[PDB]
Formats: C-alpha cells, structure tokens, sequence
C-alpha cells in the first residue's frame, strides 16, 4: 500500500485551482491581418449567430474591431463575452460549450476565433488557459522571431494536450511609407513644418486646440474628408505652399513605397518577445499543458531562446513541489508532540503510520473520479494528519 | 527611507511655485538613493587596438547599459559623460566664405531634422470602402550621421547644393576633453559601480 | 506619436524599463510598443505586496529615466498609476425602435451616462469602445479647398 | 493530543507566505482556532453540561 | 464654422464651412458593437485596484436604474455580461453548503448518542467554536471569504 | 554664442537602437578669446553682419 501511494502520485496529474464555471466564456476573433473593419464586422455576426444558437449561452455581446490583449483598438480583431444561462437552467458546463465551440470554428478560414472562459482567481489573467513569453537573447529581429515561434505554435497545437495554442505577434501587417525627396523640397522651396502639418490634417488627425460647451471640455482636430480611390491619387490633390506663393502637391516630392514590419512589438523581462497563448485539451490539466508547451519549446527553439510564463501559470511552476515542505512539517511536529505528551519515543511512531492509509485512500478517490492534484487538494492531505491520527491517538 | 523620500516629495510642490520659470521648464527631481560605491571596473586596450576613446565608446554602446541589467546596481556610471550626442564641428573659417552664420545652422538642423506624421488608408472618411486597410508614415527623422551631413543649408541657383559637410564636420559621441582614467599608469576608462538604495 | 513600434520600444520602453527594473518584490513587467505611438509597460509584484508602495516605488524610478526619454515623449509626459484587469461588468446602450441609429446611442452615453458611470465608487475605468470624449472634427474637402486655393 | 496534533500540522504552515500559503493559512488558521476552542470547550463546558 | 478663412474685396468672408465639415463628435466607423446581432454600444465597466467588486456593482445597477428615467424614447440597457453574479451565486451554494453538512452531522450524532440531551450538549461547541473564530480572524487581520468560507 | 564657444543643444534623433542628443559647437582654433570674437558673425535684422 505504500509504494501503490507512490504509483498513484504519478499517476495523478497536477493543477494550480479549478476554473469554474463561471456562467460567462468569452471569443478572440482575428481576421486576417490587412483585413477592413467591415470584413470584421462581417465575420462576427456570423460567428455571433452560430454561438447564439448553442445551448448553453443566452446573450453575445461584441466589440468589433478591438483587442481585447493590448486594449487598443485594431480593426482585424475582435472580442465577445458571452453570457450563459443560469445554472438551474443549462444542462450544459461551460467547459463543454467552450470545447464545443472550439471545435466547430477550428477551421473556419476567414478568421481564427479561439473561445475560453474566465481565469480562476480574478486578476491572474485576462482570459483563462495559460500565457507563456517566448524571449530572443540572441538580438535577432521581429521577422525572425515571428518565423521560429510560428514553428512551435505550429507543433505545439499537434499535442494531444494542448487546444487552440497561438501568438500575438504579427509582423505581416502591409505598412506603407513616404519616402521624402529632401532635395526636391528645398528646390520646390518649402517649409517642413508646414508639410507635416499638412499630411496630418489630411490623412491622419491634427490636433489644434480646445474649447468647452455643455459643461465638457472637447478637442477640435481636422481630418480630410476626400473621396481618394488610391493613395497617389490622394498625394495630387492636397497642397502646400511654397515660401514664395507658390502651391506644390505632395506627389511630387514625396515617394510611397508598400513595405511589411509589425504593429505591436512586445518585450517581456528586458528582451524582445512573443507572447503565446492557449488552453488545455478538454480532459488534461493546466500542469498538464504547461509540461507539454514546454516540451515542444525544447524542440522547436534554439539556445538563443527561453519561455517566461505568466499569470496562472508562473504560480504553478514556481510553487512546484511546495507541497512536501508543508507535509513534512506538519508530521514531523505531529511526531514531536506526542513524543513529549507520552514520555515514549515509539507511542508516536504507531500513531505516525495511521497517515499513510489517509493518503491512499485521497488519492485513489480522486485518481478513481479523474480529478488532480491540486492546492485544495494537497490541503485536504494536510487535514488528514491530524484528522488520522485523531484515530490513532484514540487506540494507542 | 520611503515614508522620507514622499515627505520630501509632499513639499517639493509647495516651492515649485517659487521657483525662476528656467528651473520649471527642465523639472525639479527627487530621488531615494545611495552614498555608496560598490565596485568600480575598469576597461583599457591591452595593446594598441582601440584608442582612449574607441573604448568609451564601446563602453558607452554596450558595456554601460548591461551594466544597468543586473539587478540592485544604483548606476553604472563611466566617468566622463551625462548623455551621448552626435556632435557638429562647425569650422567658423569656411563658414565666413560661404557665408553661413551660427543662427543659420541652428535653423537648418532644427527644421530638417522634424518627427513623424501616421494616418491609415481605408480610413472610412478618406477612402473608398475597399478590402484591406493599411497605415502610411513619413518618417522626416534623420537616422544616420551621413544625412547630417547632407541638410542642405543654402539652395545654390546652378541647381547645387550648400550642405552642412560643406562647413563643419559631424562627429559621433566621444570627446573625451572632461575626463581621462587611468589604471597603473595605463589609459583607461573607469566606470564606478553604484548599489542600489536598499 | 508617429514612431513606430519597433523604435517606440528599443527608446521608450527600454529605458523605462531598464530603470524600474530592480523594483522591491517585482515578479515580471510585459511591455507593448505600438504603431499608434502608444507605449504600455506592466510591472507585476509578487503576491500580497503593497500596491500603493509598489505605485510610488515606481513612480520614482520614472522620473530617474525620465531624462534619457526622446525628446518629443517628455513633452507630453509619461504617467504611471495603479491599475488591475479586473472588468466586473459590461452594458449594452442600444435603440429598441432604430430611433437613435448607433451613433445617436454612442452621442448620448458619452454626455450624460460614462461621467455618471465614472462616478460611482470602486469603479476604475468606465468607458465606452471606441472615442476619448468626443471631438470636434472639422472635415476637410480638398476639392472645395483648392477651388478656393 | 487531538486538538494538539491538528495545530502541530496547521500552525507551522501558516507561516508560509506565497500563492499557496495565503490560500492555505485561510484553512490553517480557522481551523486551529476553531479545533483549539472545541477542545477548550469539551474540557470545560461538555462535562459540567452533562 | 464662421471662422473666417479669407478676407474678400467684396467685405464678404470665406468660411471654414465653406471647405470643411463641423461636425461635434461621435466617431465611430472605427469600431461597432453588437448585442445579440443589434447595434449596441459597449460600456465596459472595469474594477479599480483594490475595491470590494460584491459592492460596487450593487451601485452601478443602481445608477443605471436611476439613469434610466432619463432615457428617452426605446434607449434601453442591459448588463448582459456580469461577473458578481458568480460570486453571489457561489456564496449562496457555499451557505446551501454550510447549513447542509451542518444538519448531516446532527443526525449522525443524534443516531450515535440516542437521544435528545446527549445531542445537544455536543453541538453548543459548534457556536462557541465557530462563531469564537472569528474574534481571532479579526485580530489577526483576516477576512471572511470563500477559501475561509 | 553657444554653438561656437558653449555646445548648443539642437534636437535628438535615433539610430542604433539609442537615442541620441545632437550638439552645435564650434571646432575654430582659440589663439585666445578677443580675437576669436572676430570670426564668430551673427547677422542684423537688416542683412548686415556683425
């Protein structure tokens, strides 16, 4: 029976605490990354109809063109929450409606919509699942990052306990820029100011100043409202004076040029990083996952890498194997004070052996019911060495 | 130290007010912090390799800020600097031949050397309602010393051009005139490891 | 504004960091750098910590730093308070007769529902998806702007 | 012995300071409150009540 | 929109009306929120550091009723998305809990000693040691709450 | 006055991944200080320098 304890501790795999059920889930929709806000607009009514009609879930709430992660507004993403029914009305556990939605979308090409619930302890995370940072000391760029990381996502969703594994960074963004003829300037005679001034007012926003009315203090900005089919059309039409009187288009000096970098740019612990997200395969556990994420990273990232987790994840893998201590302790004090309460050094040793029986008997019940080893757990084994040799005191 | 370092603080608002408008314009700072020296390093060119300030240099691209990594270091200071410039040698002689003042280069690097401007295509205003948004810049931040070189400061009739390499030299960091290490009777430079207040 | 990611993190981002890196009972900071021109740095402390104290703790170091800023940052600042991801709940403002379309509903919540909102204690942000306020936009028409040159 | 040995377990581990140890001296301190009283009161009240 | 752009030889004005578009505000085509496919406008409501979230959201229905006098015509409100109704509830099951295993260990007690007075006597400790607690928790700087619960 | 004898501070720019100040100043041989105030010009409203 003592070494079946020591099968049935690997046997059982290990959480931090439950994710409950919590009656809300919520949706991390990203279209494409050029995409227009109304193809967002267009593929969240789609996907809100489809959630809609699921069982569980009674209203769908969305905000169309908003990352829910950088809290900024970009137009290819978006971000739902999801009510559900009340508990005495859903035959239905919200880790079934998440699984089951997940595997619905897990194909759908016009935009990659991962759905999740709540995290467990209410300002560990954003969204439940687990939150990694893969980190570059190397030096190495945005571009190259992106490649190597998109190599582990790419394995990481291959494992059997990992579910909808990705990455925020996105460095295909199309960006283009005005390349300025600096000598075409001078000759055309113009002042800089006055040109960006003049680009901001247009394509952009310029702020000017403020004024007040209704109690409220509001700001007054100019912006174009040109109906431009292509941007060289739009460079021929806004003008700008020159020192003496006269009014050069912007086409001229200027020079578009189409090339691809990032939009956000993440560094995580004093290096540039990628931030990876995901959430176990329905059926494993987070210490499941995590062993699993950080499997693959040492088979899909060069020494020039290292993984930094974050939120419900950095507590379980920094308090890993906290529990012995704390068990420890408490049967060697345990031992200690019967030593002394019965003049006998042995009278204790027959009391000590009763807490096996309790262990074997808490991890055959949650091993036989598929639950873990978990905090609440570790602090039930706790309560049964003073709650078993309450047993053994009263024969010895 | 802390409930010092906000009680000082509490007052440091009061005699703001007071204060000649030049003092307000560049902020008053007020800091928890160390009298202490916890280590002090010393870098030199075993031979002739780098100069007496291809060193600081290094040090200064490097060195010094690897040094503000690692964690309960007050500062890393290498003696003889407050920030890092690129520095323009204006030669006042062919400055008179050209015909250039001061006041005129001021203006030049001033006006040319200007920030950013963002906006996005797409944009449902100044548009056409099109698949696929982008955002354009103009990038009028100069970024390497040679387009210093190259504000152009006269715009000559013969369609030439008077450029800032045509009355000074432009230099990167360095000049070494404040201070000078030494370790055993050898050029180095000394950078004092300060220990983090605590 | 105007500086693009990449370059709003290598000189914004990581003099702010390199500073407040060292702080009293820091776990972790994640930082994002923006096209927007908008930089956010995040430092975590470990749990069960003083979070006012860790507020100040930085809120030192940031002036420390705030010298090797680029010059056009300093000029509209850079501000560090307390603040959790907490969101406790989420309305929905909308026209049940098509009445106030969807921007007669955003116009109307901004005046005089978000500052009542704003008000109501424990509540940190309140806010509505979308606009700062609202602002008086003059919309320029280039045609009619060269017409009249 | 009983109430003993259930503060032997708890009380040290209420020392403990972290993730899991402000999640478990929850569980540690009211319950080796609440069994030390038990017991005061099983040594006092329980016998003169019968 | 009366500010004068160009001073005539008429004595007449160009205005900025006459190139440009004032209109005060209301931005959006830049994000759209949906509720259940209708337009709809988002008010997030998030949780300042350190506050009791069970409280605070009392107050925002609350206002929001209050709010709702105001709103003319079918601008209605729902708060489709709240997080202290969880709470709430699993305090409730928590009780349910509490007040279940308590008349369970009544009956395996009453069944053990037989009778009424040799059942009582016994559950005085469960007052006397439960309620003492909390004078304990109280000294020691402790809260009531669900791992307490 | 400053961007010859003094430095003279104009604006900042990035490169390297650094920030970087960009200073004025004037490299002219100092035979000493009255005579080096005769090659230092700064021009009048009215064209003339002086």
């Amino acid at each position: 029976m003592l070494g079946a304890i020591f099968y049935l501790y690997k046997a059982v795999p290990n959480s931090l605490v439950p994710e409950e059920d919590q009656g809300l889930m919520i949706s991390i929709i990203n279209l494409p990354s050029a995409s227009a806000l109304h193809r967002t607009i267009s593929e969240v009514d789609h996907i809100s109809q489809e959630v809609l009609k699921t069982n569980g879930v009674k209203d769908a709430m969305a905000m169309i063109g908003f990352d829910l992660f950088t809290s900024s507004l970009k137009e290819n993403a978006a971000a739902m929450f999801i009510g559900l029914q009340d508990w005495k009305d859903r035959n239905v556990s919200a880790d079934q409606i998440i699984a089951e939605l997940n595997k619905k979308f897990a194909f759908d090409r016009n935009a990659s919509s991962v759905f999740i619930g709540l995290p467990p302890i209410p300002g560990l995370s954003i969204t439940g699942g687990f939150e990694m940072y893969v980190q570059n000391k190397s030096g190495k760029s945005y571009d190259e990052i992106q490649k190597d990381v998109n190599k582990l996502v790419a394995a990481a969703n291959q494992r059997k306990e990992l579910s909808r594994v990705r990455t925020t960074l996105d460095t295909t963004f199309p960006q283009y820029k005005l390349i300025i003829d600096r000598d075409k300037l001078k000759h055309y005679n113009l002042n800089m100011q006055d040109v960006f001034n003049t680009m901001n007012a247009t394509i952009g926003t310029y702020y000017v100043n403020d004024f007040s009315m209704l109690g409220k203090n509001f700001q007054v900005n100019i912006r174009a409202k040109g109906d431009f089919r292509n941007t060289q059309d739009a460079l021929k039409n806004i003008f700008v004076r020159s020192n003496d009187g006269k009014m050069i288009p912007l086409d001229s000096f200027l020079t578009l040029q189409r090339s691809s970098g990032p939009d956000d740019v993440k560094r995580f612990n004093l290096f540039p990083a990628a931030q990876v997200q995901g959430q176990p395969a329905p059926g494993y556990t987070s210490g499941q996952a995590i062993e699993a994420i950080a499997q693959v990273a040492k088979e899909t990232l060069g020494d020039d890498y290292s993984i930094a987790w974050s939120g419900s994840a950095y507590q379980e893998v920094s308090s890993k194997g906290t529990a012995s201590y704390a068990f420890a302790l408490g049967m060697i004090f345990v031992f200690l004070i019967l030593a002394a309460q019965y003049e006998r050094w042995l009278i204790p040793l027959a009391v000590v052996t009763a807490v096996p029986f309790a262990v074997f008997g808490s991890f055959l019940l949650v091993y036989l019911r598929g639950f873990s080893n978990d905090i609440y757990f570790q602090t039930g084994l706790l309560l049964l060495i003073g709650l078993s040799a309450k047993n053994a005191i009263l024969i010895v | 130290p802390d409930q010092a370092t906000i009680d000082v603080n509490n007052r440091i608002s009061a005699a703001t007010a007071k204060m000649p408008d030049a003092v307000k314009k560049l902020g008053v700072t007020v800091r928890k912090t160390s009298s202490t020296t916890l280590a002090a390093i010393s870098m030199y060119s075993s031979d002739g390799s780098m100069s007496a300030v291809d060193v600081y240099n290094y040090i200064t691209l490097n060195v010094l800020d690897e040094l503000k990594r690692v964690p309960g270091v007050g500062d890393a200071n290498a003696i003889g600097n407050r920030n890092y410039s690129l520095r323009i040698w204006l030669k006042p002689d062919l400055l008179n031949k050209f015909g250039i003042t001061a006041t005129d280069v001021i203006s030049a690097v001033n006006d040319q050397n200007a920030q950013y401007a963002t906006g996005k295509i797409g944009e449902e205003p100044v548009t056409q309602k099109s698949p696929y948004v982008y955002s354009i810049t103009m990038q009028g931040r100069l970024q390497n010393p040679s387009e210093f070189e190259n504000i152009i400061l006269r715009t000559n009739n013969d369609g030439s051009f008077l450029r800032l390499k045509d009355v000074a030299d432009v230099e990167i960091g360095s000049q070494q005139y404040s201070s000078q290490g030494r370790l055993n009777g050898n050029d180095a430079v000394p950078i004092m490891i300060n220990l983090q207040s605590g | 504004t105007g500086a693009d990611a990449q370059t709003i993190a290598s000189t914004v981002a990581s003099p702010i960091e390199d500073a407040i890196n060292g702080a009293d009972n820091m776990i972790y900071m994640d930082s994002t750098s923006s096209s927007s021109g908008t930089m956010s740095l995040t430092v975590y402390f470990d749990i069960g910590t003083d979070p006012d104290q860790a507020t100040i703790d930085v809120n030192n170091r940031i002036s420390a730093a705030t010298a090797k800023m680029p010059d056009a940052v300093k000029k509209l600042g850079v501000t560090v308070r307390k603040t959790s991801s907490t969101t406790l709940a989420a309305i929905s403002m909308y026209s049940s007769d098509g009445s106030m379309s969807a921007v007669d509903v955003y116009n109307y919540i901004t005046l005089n529902v978000l500052d009542e909102l704003k008000r109501v204690p424990g509540v940190g942000d309140a806010n509505a998806i979308g606009n700062r306020n609202y602002s008086l936009r003059i919309w320029l028409k280039p045609d009619l702007l060269n017409k009249f040159g | 012995s009983i109430v003993l040995v259930l503060c032997a377990v708890f009380v040290p581990v209420s020392f403990i300071s972290g993730f899991v140890g402000e999640i478990q001296r929850q569980f540690a301190l009211t319950l080796a409150i609440s069994v030390t009283i038990s017991g005061f009161v099983a040594l006092t009240l329980t016998p003169s009540l019968c | 929109e009366n500010i004068i752009l160009r001073t005539n030889n008429d004595g007449s004005f160009l205005r900025l009306k006459d190139v440009a578009d004032v209109e005060i505000g209301s931005q959006q085509y830049s994000s759209q929120g949906r509720l259940n496919g209708n337009d709809a406008v988002p008010i997030m409501i998030n949780l300042q550091s350190g506050a009791n979230a069970l409280h605070t959201a009392e107050l925002v229905q609350a206002k929001m009723q209050e709010l709702s006098k105001n709103f003319p015509k079918g601008l209605t409100y729902k708060i489709p998305y709240d997080t202290t109704k969880f709470v709430i509830e699993s305090i409730k099951e928590v009780v349910k809990t509490f007040v279940e295993a308590l008349i369970l260990v009544i009956i395996v007690m009453y069944m053990f000693l037989k009778n009424f007075r040799a059942t009582l006597i016994p559950m005085i400790a469960v007052p006397v040691s439960l309620l003492g607690t909390f004078a304990g928790l109280y000294v020691l700087g402790f809260s009531i709450n669900l791992l307490t619960l």
